[PDB]
């Protein structure tokens, strides 16, 4: 699991999150993920975020096709 | 101070190499269900999708390394008590086409590890995974589509609690990568074939039971309106007749806590099932103990007259068929303090001093 | 097969080992503005997180190796064409303390690399992160916060068309980390101190051009109502007196286009400017090439009777100072056909044969 | 560029193009000659140039 | 430059063997010469990410 390619993608999460819930969560770091390989690569991150300046851990599932410039926020929730 | 950055070693093309930790390049995390049954695709992925999400010393070696010389050697970390068993099977195909079939059968030729959990604290086995040649890579195992395959043969004869985890160790090794070439010489020192003769459950109790597996084994084996098949099952089919000194490695699939003793003989169909004079017959006693799992029968040439047919008709009678079988035949009684089948795995793993002959035309048909 | 697992090769404890290749563990990305000034930092994070989102061979192994033997290399390869030049320099310290000065003086001591893009390709240049040992880790470094920090000293003198990037290229060597520690002891064959003696700038003319810096070395360089220290300027202030073979490394900071003669001598304060007969005195002439960008000015025992004071009174003038200075004087002109000012940064390697006398009460001031 | 399983030679910018006049930092590689050449098979051909 | 320049050829005869190189079909070849132009290689100055 390349590290800088994770960053990238929790950090997709918490942006895809806050567009589609209308939301404001500051992204501070990845904690953990998973990829595993599927249709392309599904990947499960636990990551940190900031609520209102209040840092908490959520767990995010994100899809990814590398051939295309697909990248799917599948779901996001504290844990 | 400056130097010529032409002239440094940045174009290093060794292969990886070091100890078991800096080689390892994934590991991957298998779960069995606490009921599992037989003929059950436990995880099925491509060998390349393995290392994705990976941080291991060699990951990044792995997948830059442009040459590979080693084997990648694979070791699997799964228990359970004495009590229960079952019998996982990982194997590695060059290949796939839609909708494929996840039968032992099918896999379990080219590269293959099968143990039971109960016997062995773990099982290690290295590989090839380009088989035509003594090298390979990362870019060639992605879009070669290598597929490995963990799967279950036989159930738990006693549940766990709980679920359950095998944890996969990939590494590299440095062993030379050899090719396993087929190839249509009649006579050849050792045509291997890792092909599946077939599970045998023998219920717990008193009777006479005796299992039949045919050595006309070309022409694959059974399904629906179909059949299926391996590669080297396939090819032993070329040639119309054949004979030599084969190889068997019958493997315990239960627990421990059922116990059996098995005879293994060659003999012919026509021989009925309450024939009690078997052991007239030249034959090999199989006990297990509780730590051994795998012993490996050897039938000479003596045991066998002539060549005989690698297919069949399917529609012979065993009273009319005069290849030799392989009998299987309980030597007291099934027995233990749990219930659950005394399952057993026969595999033909290879023909020596092989001598094929003729050309097939073909049959199109499975079983005797 | 199964093996015993707690007998395998997984408690390797080597060190980071093989080909620059496969000891590489970070690239860095620096960018030099089109228009950067002097006293201007360009990068300074943590040497740690420099790791940060990584991906090469050894970047795995850097992180998880408990012990480290070798030295680390960082190479940078940044160019631009003869015409132009600058000073980058870049400087690895072992901690921060909040809202710390970033002037050139203080950063050097330690561990550096100094170099112009215009005449040197490339620049490497290995150290060790534990000053005071012969072995580190990345879990040592990135706790105890070693600080690396990219400075450019000097501007462009003719500026690029864009903007520029350069490559820090992280890896590990394999020499012996040897330490570098400071002690009280009087004699000592080779007290290192790096100490930036500082930056001359000479402009374009024809005038008498005459640059003094002061051998009293102790007690820090100027700011405000302030001043700045280094370690091991503060060290040889401990001694009262002082002498040795000064080992100066004046360095070109310019293009090659801006082209002048240097000559350096020591001598005591009271030499007026427009004293015309400096070359009555021992001196050394320093002429650079359009490549050469970088030499060694070395005082012998015989161009010092006895030792000086490492610290002065603030408040003398040249006329009453009796320790010596080095002067650097223009021997002819400074010229060229682009205009810019002809920079040359000096800076005190280390007195080779140190001997220390007495024991400074100190004076709380810099320059003299 | 997704599915094409043979080897590029990739030329990369280790740094950045500079200089203090304006122009682009062309360069021109050649393959000279291939040495211990293996030429397998036998190509029915396909009838265009780039992949 | 800031006029027209122009390239003098001097057109001579040596005294070494002319070799000659001829390509054939042996599949199996110790140098098989090409020359083959791979390509001119354009990067504009500046700091973005070039791969060719």
């Amino acid at each position: 699991e390349n590290s800088l390619e994770i960053e990238e993608l929790a950090r997709f999460a918490v942006d895809e999150h806050n567009k589609k819930e209308n939301a404001l969560l500051e992204f501070v770091r990845v904690v953990k993920a998973k990829e595993q390989v599927v249709a392309g690569t599904m990947y499960y991150l636990t990551l940190e975020a900031k609520d209102g300046g209040k840092k908490k851990l959520y767990e995010a599932k994100v899809w990814v096709k590398p051939w295309e410039n697909f990248k799917e926020l599948q779901e996001f929730k504290p844990v | 101070m400056e130097q010529n950055l032409f002239a440094l070693s940045l174009d290093d093309t060794s292969s990886v190499r070091g100890s078991l930790l800096d080689t390892k390049f994934a590991q991957t995390r298998v779960l069995l269900s606490k009921a599992m049954a037989g003929g059950d695709v436990l995880l099925d992925e491509y060998l390349y999708d393995v290392v994705n999400g990976q941080d291991f010393r060699a990951t990044v070696a792995f997948l830059r390394t442009h040459v590979i010389t080693g084997k990648i050697k694979v070791t699997a970390t799964t228990n359970i008590s004495d009590n229960s068993g079952c019998c996982l099977m990982l194997a590695i195909n060059s290949g796939v086409r839609g909708k494929y079939s996840t039968d032992v059968y099918t896999i379990c030729s080219q590269d293959s590890m099968t143990w039971n959990p109960g016997c062995k604290k773990n099982f290690s086995f290295t590989f090839n995974p380009n088989p035509c040649g003594d090298s390979w890579s990362a870019e060639m195992i992605s879009r070669s589509r290598v597929r490995m395959t963990v799967i279950c043969v036989s159930g738990w004869t006693l549940s766990p609690t709980t679920d359950v985890i095998a944890k996969l160790d990939w590494s590299i090794v440095n062993e030379k990568c050899e090719p396993t070439i087929y190839h249509l010489a009649d006579c050849q020192n050792w045509l291997p074939l890792n092909r599946w003769m077939g599970k045998l459950t023998f219920p717990q109790g008193v009777t006479s039971e005796v299992r039949r597996m045919p050595l006309s084994i070309g022409g694959g084996a059974g399904a629906t309106q179909a059949f299926l098949a391996n590669m080297p099952n396939s090819w032993i089919s070329m040639w119309r007749y054949f004979r030599g000194e084969l190889h068997f490695e019958v493997t315990k699939m239960s627990s421990p806590y059922i116990k059996a003793t098995v005879t293994f003989l060659i003999a012919f169909g026509n021989l009925s099932d309450a024939f009690g004079f078997y052991e007239s017959f030249p034959h090999r006693i199989v006990q297990f103990a509780e730590v051994e799992e795998k012993c490996t029968l050897v039938f000479s040439q003596q045991e066998f007259v002539t060549a005989w047919s690698t297919q069949v008709n399917p529609r012979t009678t065993l009273e009319a068929d005069g290849c030799p079988y392989l009998y299987a035949i309980i030597h007291d009684s099934t027995t233990g303090t749990i219930s659950g089948d005394f399952n057993l795995g026969v595999k033909l793993v290879g023909i020596k001093d092989f001598c094929g002959i003729g050309s097939n035309p073909g049959i199109d048909g499975s079983r005797l």
